């Protein structure tokens, strides 16, 4: 067997492009880490070893080659899954949340690169449908180290065992909170004035998910990830785009009914969705217009959700129902030839 | 209005993915796109026909007469009959026309959804006007969940799925998991 | 021998999990096991009854209106079934609901009716019908267990307010003190079990070839 | 072969199937009536006991209009002459649509008890509305207008007396709005409902 | 004019720093020489000479058969040995039919056919002229320069375009025969513009090369219409269809020649051999070719005579410093492995690099993470992605149908996948299967036309007999 | 527009070229070239036929004919 | 009883008209419908102009005639055999076609 070529090389690799984007996580997940205390780092932990531990296992029934261990692809699942679940959550909702994507939803079509559906955000959606109590029960934040948040033991008894979380240590969000309180004939404009500041949802320092909290650690990994290339630019700016335009609408339109603009964007899991989620190469367009189209329906499928939808936040099926479109967008948005026209008969010169 | 009757049954009342009706042709024809697209056309031809027709049966025949624990037989005998003109008229008038609405017309004139739909709308009490556009709404949702899980077919099948569940088993995984993804339209309309 | 129909319909060629066909009421009436039970007896009884119907009236059918012809010989005997099963067995007639109407346009119903039942004898024709049904009543049995030990834990609950207090010994319980996962008896629930059990169905037929070899 | 015979077999076919079907109509149209009735008087029964009623509840059914609920469908339980209980049915929208459910007071403004009989609440989460669950329904069970007044037919978030669920209380206030809509319209209707 | 910009493309480490500095060598002449008879693209040259014939330094060893091929001229003056099988310089290793030359060493030229003043003769005459003299275009495409000349001449050309932007790296031989040989290849280039009436050369170099551009536009200053230009330095860019759209703007139509845009394309050493060809009568007999790598001793440029064997080029420059991990005779881009050192130097050969193990990238192969980064570098605007996709299924008329007829085999696929997967080796491997497929057809379809026709003549030919002995016995 | 075919069974050679309409076979052969290919072809000696009958160096050849020399 | 009349005139109607139809103008099944050469090979021996593999080819692949001429076959050869049995004394040699640089083609990859 004679070898072809080219024989060079750019020295890229898919382990690098999945360390650099959890190293882009990295910053968010510790403010998470810091700002819930022990619970959410040993359900980070549990989540994490669980999607590896499954993967192998999944690979070596398989017969495929263990290196593909050693790609990352498993544990950034893992990571995403985790920073997208309640931060003091039972071990079984992260365990059964990486059985459920590493396994179903990327093992069962082949393993990376096979998958139609986005594994972490299937998980979620999986988990959010079976198990509703678990899975809206948000805890305030206390910060580690800061003589309210439990100690290491009381800890392991909230995550691993059923210990209760006592009373005045779950609270409500700001999208459910809204929602609510617009069912109790309450317009939108007192529910935001006394209920909702800006500087402190943008910060991070609200309860929500474990990685979700803070808009500013993941914008700039975001835009470090945008700089180095590994993700284009196209998704995250048509998402955010879309959102604000469609909410500064609706709030121009009736203010006392909707709320828009920067309570829309410093809220939920829109940002980490639009830059680490709905970026995701394996479920999105190869094209340019494709991706656009990609990120507008994004932005108009969580928009709606929100505003009208049962759901507080529908980044997960909004992801999941372009996932389901985008074949379609790929093979109908092909880019242009050399020497032809778009629809693909030779030039005239 | 009507515009949210039709989105409420195309996205939040699937009649596929909520209803389970017509999956048999719907899992046996979804592996190519144009007979899926030819048949997806048809199939909302026919069941917009269908529930005009059931509903003039019904509400001219069946009630003033008091028979109405007939209707299901005659429901289908009619939509039958329909089905075999819309074939015949269409194979010989436009030879040309027998190749995206005349083959697959045969496969939709049993098939759980022209009869399902009609006897969901009788419960409903609707007008000519409501079951006719029940028919219809039904018809387009059926049509956009075959459209996109041919796609989806296509796509798999140039993929490296294991060889114990390559075809069928994997179609039907899909399914489940796009019946999850739709999940979230409920309580929208 | 007229005994091979009904051995080999069982697995040789199975309805729901051969031939591809009768997929609605297997994936909607399967949440528990008794109903997937019921609905295996009341087609299985449709499919003998039509099946006989068709054969003893085989040399009368004209070609080109076959269809409407027989769907009517089936739709009446599937109407007779439902003011049955509304009438004396209604606990069971309010959970099928729609179901139990919709088996005129059940395709194993036709398929059979039109494949076999035009060019066999009665008694061929009847063998055949019931082992379908009995292959389709399986599957359903198998599939609903599944899902419902799943979902609950429970196997063959509501027995005797369904199919009866004689078969009240069918109610065993699995996993006791388990409020089971949500999402089997969801529509999400059924379309993976049934891939699961085609792939399963797929492995344990190379292993049985390869043994045999 | 011919188009006479094409239509005489489709003719005959739907001649003697519609004669078959009418047939078994004609058998079994009365035990289907007395099934649906039977099985009305079983949901019936569930809130009402036996002993408190002598005639027939589904016989003596009253239409009352009112200013809120629009008209109703009082059904009485008159022993000898007397009303001693009323079963009537209230609306009301909760998270996922509207909750129906059945209420029967007795002829003092006592609550004989409650069951919810259409809803479409979250599964797992709020689903302990229905009796065969929790007995959280069986709380309205001595209650009235005189030992409750208009400050405890709330959920303990809006300060009131009734628990709510663990992560659902929009279901609860549906629940008690319907419940105090019903004790209230009772008690504007005098006499007929009263007695 | 003003110089566009193409799409896709990739940077490579040029590695043209260390032998661009020597000057041309010169070879010791070898024992023996190997020439294939099938140097170019088309039919194969016929031998006109038999085994032990003296020949002398551009004789006519062999001639074309057909329009589109070219004769084989012999290198230097001796005997004849052998007609037979000689290596080729393929990845494969398989023998072609060659002839082998023993050299004298005298190294005789013959009576060359020289002409007087080119610039007075019809174009005809001077596509002829280059005609027979083994002009084979000498920048990777082996297609003769006659017929493009020729093909040329029926059109209307607007532009000549040196394509003089060497572009594959560790190949330095345009820029050191641009550094030295500027005025000649300047000669050539308004020789080919007096061929085909046109209006300007518009002569490129990438801005790697200062000074090929330095000694370009020194050359050409007082002649006018020649123009210099300095393209940007990306590896798709010394393509034709990629420069013509550089330096034009005009994009060449699928399935269509350089000439509808009116645009001739020729590298920087075929217009030096067609001004030798045209000025002095010399044929095509040797090029100069680039010895790189980590594992030669001084990496140089060579003027190596047609048929010297690998070994003697590897020889002159120092030798083997160590362990050459892979012999590619072209640059890494689009090289193919030599099987050993016997093997001869072709008209085509562009270079002799020896790469070593740490200038070769090591890679895993791994599932396609659909990253599109194929997209973004495909010079011709494609979708890699897919037609590996449809050709690792065997399907190759839907690879067809996602650009496998306009693909060109960069290689910058390969070059920017994060998994490495052999994009190249996989579009080849389906182009083989097309062809040959398309040859068993044509094959099919000629013994089926051949086989009707012999029928039929051979059946009017029976009939025609018959009826004359018919008509004959009637008269007896 | 004819072939030459050399049907020598170490080198089997065929040819196509393009001659005037009404030539000869001799010349046909000449401008063919197939004697430069070959030194030791006898066009005196050796068979000379058309589609396997033996011919005459001067008979004149239509458009489509196979010259073939041989033993 | 005017069910069964109005029931029986439906069925009159629409058989009459689906035949008049006919006469003018299984599920499995239905979805299915809408969804080494060689070359001969001739010694220095064997052949004496006997002209009989010319005489039974029907292509031109054997050229030659006359005696003691060494016919040879050509690239148009199929392996067909119509010279096989032609030949008394048995020249052609049906062989594999050999592999050259002209048909040479690349391997496809081996796995990823
Ligand atoms: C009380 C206990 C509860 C336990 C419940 C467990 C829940 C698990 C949920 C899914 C999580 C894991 C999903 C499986 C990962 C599959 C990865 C590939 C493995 C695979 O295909 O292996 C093949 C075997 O398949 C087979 O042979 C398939 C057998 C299927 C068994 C039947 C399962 C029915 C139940 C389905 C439950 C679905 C739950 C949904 C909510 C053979 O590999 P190959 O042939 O390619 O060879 C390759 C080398 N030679
Ligand atoms: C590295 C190994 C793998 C890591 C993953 C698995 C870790 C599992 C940890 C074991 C389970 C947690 O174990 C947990 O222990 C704590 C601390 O003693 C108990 O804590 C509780 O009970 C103890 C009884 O001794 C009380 O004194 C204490 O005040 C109370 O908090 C919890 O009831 C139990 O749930
Ligand atoms: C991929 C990583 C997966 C991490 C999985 C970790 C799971 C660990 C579960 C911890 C056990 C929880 O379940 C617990 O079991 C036992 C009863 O048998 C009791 O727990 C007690 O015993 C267990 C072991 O038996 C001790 O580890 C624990 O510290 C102690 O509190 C508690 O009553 C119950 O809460
Ligand atoms: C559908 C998508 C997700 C796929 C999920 C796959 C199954 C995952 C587990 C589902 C279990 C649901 O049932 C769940 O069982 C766990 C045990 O694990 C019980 O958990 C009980 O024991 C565990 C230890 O084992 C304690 O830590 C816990 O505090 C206690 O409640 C939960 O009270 C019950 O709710
Ligand atoms: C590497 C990346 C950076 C790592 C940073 C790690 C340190 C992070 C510490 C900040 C997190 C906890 O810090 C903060 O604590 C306070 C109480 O102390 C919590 O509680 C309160 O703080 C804010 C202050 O604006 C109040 O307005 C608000 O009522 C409430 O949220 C916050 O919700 C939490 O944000
Ligand atoms: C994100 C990238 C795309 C950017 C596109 C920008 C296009 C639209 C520009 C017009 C936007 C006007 O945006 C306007 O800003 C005001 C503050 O001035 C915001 O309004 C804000 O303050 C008001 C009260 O002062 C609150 O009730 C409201 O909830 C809060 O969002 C709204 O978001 C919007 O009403
Ligand atoms: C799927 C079922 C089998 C196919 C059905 C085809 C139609 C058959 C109709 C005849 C049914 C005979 O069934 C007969 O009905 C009586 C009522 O009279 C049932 O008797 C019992 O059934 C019901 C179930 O709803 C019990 O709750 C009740 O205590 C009792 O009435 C028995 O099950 C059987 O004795
Ligand atoms: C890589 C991932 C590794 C996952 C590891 C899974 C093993 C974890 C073992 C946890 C310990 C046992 O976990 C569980 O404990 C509870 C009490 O808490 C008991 O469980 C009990 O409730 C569960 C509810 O689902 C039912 O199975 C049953 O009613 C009973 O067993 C059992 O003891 C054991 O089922
Ligand atoms: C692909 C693009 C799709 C674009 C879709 C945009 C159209 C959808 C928004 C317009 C409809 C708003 O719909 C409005 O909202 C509520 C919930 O918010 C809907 O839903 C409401 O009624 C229904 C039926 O009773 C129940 O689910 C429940 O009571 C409640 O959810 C109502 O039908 C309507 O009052
Ligand atoms: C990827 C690629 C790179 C090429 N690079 C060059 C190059 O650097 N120099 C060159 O002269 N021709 C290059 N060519 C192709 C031809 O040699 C050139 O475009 C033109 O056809 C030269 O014609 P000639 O051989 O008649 O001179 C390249 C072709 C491809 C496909
Ligand atoms: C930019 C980027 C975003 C990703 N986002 C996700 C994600 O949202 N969920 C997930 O499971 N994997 C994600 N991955 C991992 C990888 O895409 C995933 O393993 C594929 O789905 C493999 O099937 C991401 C990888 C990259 C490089
Ligand atoms: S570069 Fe490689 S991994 Fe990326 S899309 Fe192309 S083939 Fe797939
Ligand atoms: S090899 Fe072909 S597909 Fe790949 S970049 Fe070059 S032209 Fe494009
Ligand atoms: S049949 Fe045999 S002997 Fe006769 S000519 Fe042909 S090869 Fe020669
Ligand atoms: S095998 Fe057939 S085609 Fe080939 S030489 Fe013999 S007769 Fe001719
Ligand atoms: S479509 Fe086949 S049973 Fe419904």
């Amino acid at each position: 067997s004679v070898a072809a070529g080219p024989f060079a090389h750019d020295r890229s690799s898919v382990n690098r492009i999945m360390l650099d984007v959890c190293l882009a996580l990295t910053p968010a997940t510790l403010f998470g880490l810091v700002m819930f205390g022990w619970p959410a780092i040993n359900l980070w932990l549990v989540t994490c070893v669980s999607a590896l531990a499954i993967e192998a296992a999944c690979l070596r029934l398989l017969g495929q080659p263990m290196r593909r261990l050693l790609d990352g692809s498993a544990l950034l699942t893992g990571w995403l899954l985790a920073i997208s679940l309640p931060p003091w959550a039972p071990w079984w909702i992260g365990v059964g949340g990486s059985l459920f994507a590493i396994g179903i939803g990327k093992q069962l079509y082949g393993g990376i690169g096979q998958n139609p559906f986005n594994p972490a955000m299937l998980a979620r959606v999986a988990l959010l449908i079976a198990f509703p109590l678990q899975m809206t029960t948000w805890a305030l934040p206390h910060p580690l180290f800061s003589s309210s948040a439990p100690g290491f033991f009381d800890s392991l008894a909230i995550t691993f065992a059923g210990a209760p979380l006592a009373d005045g240590m779950t609270g409500a969000t700001a999208l459910g909170n809204l929602k609510t309180e617009l069912t109790l004939n309450r317009t939108a404009q007192e529910i935001l004035e006394g209920g909702f500041s800006t500087i402190s949802a943008l910060f991070g320092s609200t309860p929500g998910s474990l990685g979700e909290t803070s808009e500013l650690l993941l914008l700039v990994g975001g835009v470090w990830l945008v700089l180095r290339r590994i993700i284009h630019w196209e998704i995250p700016v048509a998402i955010l785009a879309s959102v604000f335009v469609m909410a500064t609408l609706a709030y121009l339109i009736n203010p006392e009914r909707y709320a828009g603009g920067l309570y829309q964007l410093t809220s939920g899991g829109l940002i980490l969705c639009a830059f680490f989620i709905a970026t995701d190469p394996v479920t999105s367009p190869i094209s340019r217009v494709g991706r656009l189209i990609f990120g507008v329906g994004c932005g108009v499928l969580i928009y709606v959700i929100r505003t009208w939808g049962s759901f507080p936040e529908a980044a997960a099926f909004a992801v999941l129902f372009m996932n389901a479109l985008t074949p379609l967008i790929d093979r109908y948005w092909r880019p242009r030839a050399y020497g032809r026209n778009v629809r693909g008969k030779p030039l005239v010169a | 209005e009507y515009v949210l009757f039709l989105l409420g049954t195309v996205l939040v009342h699937n009649v596929v993915l909520v209803g389970f009706l017509g999956l048999c042709p719907f899992m046996g024809v979804s592996s190519k796109l144009d007979p899926s697209i030819g048949l997806a056309v048809a199939t909302t031809l026919v069941m917009g026909l269908g529930g005009a027709s059931s509903w003039l049966l019904e509400h001219y025949v069946l009630l003033p007469l008091g028979i109405g624990f007939i209707r299901i037989l005659a429901y289908i005998v009619v939509i039958a009959g329909m089905v075999q003109l819309i074939e015949m008229i269409i194979r010989k008038a436009s030879p040309s026309l027998y190749r995206s609405l005349g083959i697959y017309l045969p496969l939709i004139t049993t098939n759980c959804a022209v009869l399902g739909v009609p006897l969901l709308s009788v419960r409903e009490g609707h007008d000519l006007t409501m079951a006719v556009l029940f028919g219809l709404g039904s018809g387009l949702g059926f049509s956009l969940i075959m459209i996109i899980f041919a796609g989806l077919r296509e796509r798999l099948a140039l993929a490296n799925v294991p060889a114990a569940f390559s075809g069928p088993p994997i179609a039907f995984v899909t399914a489940g998991l796009l019946a999850l993804a739709f999940m979230g339209f409920g309580g929208l309309i | 021998v007229p005994w091979q129909y009904f051995t080999s319909a069982l697995w040789q060629y199975n309805v729901a999990l051969v031939q591809m066909l009768a997929l609605c009421p297997t994936l909607a009436v399967t949440t528990t096991a008794t109903n997937g039970l019921g609905m295996g007896l009341a087609t299985t009884l449709v499919l003998v009854m039509t099946n006989a119907l068709i054969s003893s009236m085989r040399h009368t059918i004209s070609p080109e209106v076959r269809n409407p012809v027989m769907i009517g010989v089936i739709a009446g005997v599937v109407t007779l079934t439902d003011m049955a099963m509304n009438a004396w067995m209604h606990e069971l007639y309010k959970v099928l609901g729609l179901f139990i109407a919709l088996i005129v346009t059940n395709c194993a119903v036709l398929g059979r009716a039109e494949s076999f039942c035009l060019r066999n004898p009665v008694i061929p024709s009847i063998l055949d019908g019931a082992g379908m049904g009995a292959g389709f009543t399986a599957v359903l049995v198998v599939i609903g267990g599944i899902r419902e030990i799943l979902g609950s834990g429970t196997l063959f609950s509501q027995a005797s307010s369904l199919l009866g207090s004689h078969f009240k010994w069918m109610e065993i319980t699995v996993i006791p003190d388990f409020q089971g996962i949500l999402l089997a008896i969801l529509p999400p629930g059924a379309f993976i079990v049934l891939g699961f059990l085609l792939a399963a169905k797929r492995v344990i037929d190379r292993k049985r070839a390869e043994r045999r070899q | 072969p011919m188009v006479a015979y094409q239509g005489l077999s489709l003719g005959l076919v739907c001649a003697v199937v519609a004669l078959l079907l009418l047939t078994g109509n004609i058998m079994t149209h009365g035990t289907i009536a007395e099934q649906q009735m039977q099985d009305r008087l079983a949901t019936l029964r569930e809130v009402l006991p036996q002993s408190l009623y002598d005639n027939n509840p589904l016989a003596d059914s009253f239409k009352v209009q009112d200013a809120e609920l629009g008209e109703v469908e009082v059904l009485p339980a008159r022993l000898q002459g007397k009303l001693t209980a009323v079963v009537f049915q209230g609306r009301n929208i909760g998270y996922g649509g509207p909750i129906e459910q059945m209420m029967s007071v007795d002829a003092q403004g006592k609550i004989l008890g409650v069951r919810v009989l259409t809803h479409k609440e979250t599964p797992g989460l709020a689903d302990k509305i229905e009796a065969s669950r929790s007995d959280w329904i069986k709380v309205f069970d001595g209650l009235s207008l005189e030992n409750t007044a208009l400050d405890k037919w709330k959920v303990k978030k809006d300060g009131g007396q009734f628990d709510q669920f663990a992560g659902a209380t929009i279901t609860p206030r549906a629940v008690v709005k319907t419940v105090l809509q019903g004790l209230q319209f009772q008690a504007r209707h005098a006499e007929q409902l009263k007695a | 004019f003003n110089l566009s910009s193409i799409r896709g493309g990739v940077h490579p480490a040029a590695h043209k720093d260390l032998s661009a500095a020597l000057p041309i060598g010169s070879l010791p002449l070898p024992p023996r020489l190997y020439l294939p008879l099938r140097q170019h693209a088309g039919a194969e040259a016929l031998p006109m000479v038999a085994v032990g014939d003296k020949v002398l330094k551009g004789q006519l060893l062999a001639f074309p058969p057909t329009e589109v091929s070219a004769p084989v001229h012999a290198p230097t003056s001796g005997r004849i040995v052998a007609i037979g099988p000689v290596p080729a310089p393929h990845p494969s290793g398989l023998t072609t039919t060659g002839i082998v030359l023993e050299s004298d060493g005298e190294d005789r030229w013959i009576d060359l056919d020289v002409s007087t003043d080119p610039f007075a003769e019809d174009p005809l005459v001077l596509a002829d002229r280059v005609a027979k003299a083994g002009i084979v275009g000498l920048g990777g495409a082996i297609f003769p320069a006659a017929v493009k000349l020729k093909q040329g001449t029926r059109h209307e050309i607007k532009t000549v375009l040196v394509n003089g932007s060497e572009c594959e790296p560790y190949l330095t031989c345009d820029d050191r025969i641009m550094r030295e040989r500027a005025e000649a290849i300047v000669d050539g280039a308004r020789l080919i513009q007096h061929i085909l009436r046109a209006y300007s050369v518009v002569i490129a170099i990438e801005d790697n090369k200062p000074e090929a551009l330095a000694a370009m536009r020194a050359a050409a200053e007082h002649f006018g219409a020649i123009e210099v230009m300095a393209v940007p330095a990306l590896y798709p860019m010394g393509s034709a269809k990629q420069l013509i759209q550089a330096v034009t703007g005009r994009e060449v139509p699928a399935g269509g020649r350089s000439t509808d845009v009116g645009v001739l394309v020729h590298n920087a050493g075929t217009v030096y051999a067609i001004q030798q060809a045209l000025r002095f009568g010399r044929p095509l007999i040797s090029r100069v070719v680039t010895v790189s790598g980590a594992c030669v001793k001084t990496p140089q440029n060579l003027d190596v005579l047609i048929g010297t064997p690998v070994q003697a080029l590897i020889d002159a420059c120092g030798g083997l410093s160590g362990d050459p991990q892979q012999l590619l005779l072209g640059g890494p881009m689009m090289g193919a492995v030599l099987p050993s050192t016997e093997v001869p130097v072709i008209k085509g050969a562009t270079g002799l690099l020896a790469l070593a193990r740490h200038e070769l990238p090591n890679k895993d192969p791994a599932p396609c993470i659909r990253c599109a980064s194929c997209v973004d570098a495909c010079p011709m605007g494609l979708t890699p992605l897919d037609m590996a996709l449809y050709a690792r299924a065997d399907d190759y008329d839907g690879a067809s149908e996602y650009g496998l007829r306009d693909c060109i085999l960069c290689g910058c696929c390969s070059y920017v996948c994060p998994s490495h997967i052999p994009l190249v080796h996989y579009f080849q491997y389906a182009k083989g299967q097309q062809d040959e497929r398309r040859s068993a057809a044509r094959k099919s379809d000629y013994i089926k036309r051949q086989t009707e026709v012999r029928a039929a003549r051979l059946a009017e030919e029976e009939a025609a007999k018959a009826a004359a002995k018919a008509a004959k016995e009637a008269a007896k | 527009r004819v072939s030459v075919v050399y049907a020598d069974p170490a080198k089997p050679l065929q040819l196509s070229c393009k001659v005037e309409d009404g030539c000869s076979v001799e010349q046909a052969i000449q401008q063919s070239g197939v004697l430069r290919c070959c030194p030791d072809i006898d066009l005196k000696k050796q068979k000379v036929g058309v589609f396997g009958k033996f011919v005459k160096l001067d008979s004149p050849l239509k458009d489509g004919d196979r010259i073939e020399i041989y033993q | 009883i005017e069910a069964t009349l109005a029931l029986t005139v439906m069925g009159v109607l629409l058989g009459c008209g689906l035949g008049l139809a006919a006469r003018k103008f299984g599920v499995g099944l239905a979805e299915k419908l809408a969804a080494a050469p060689m070359l001969a090979r001739v010694e220095a021996s064997q052949c004496i102009g006997c002209t009989r593999c010319y005489r039974a080819c029907p292509t031109d692949a054997i050229v030659g005639a006359s005696g003691q001429v060494h016919v040879v076959l050509e690239d148009a050869c199929t392996g067909c055999g119509k010279c096989r049995d032609a030949c008394p004394e048995d020249c052609v040699l049906l062989i594999p076609q050999e592999q050259t640089l002209d048909t040479w083609r690349w391997d496809k990859p081996a796995a990823a």
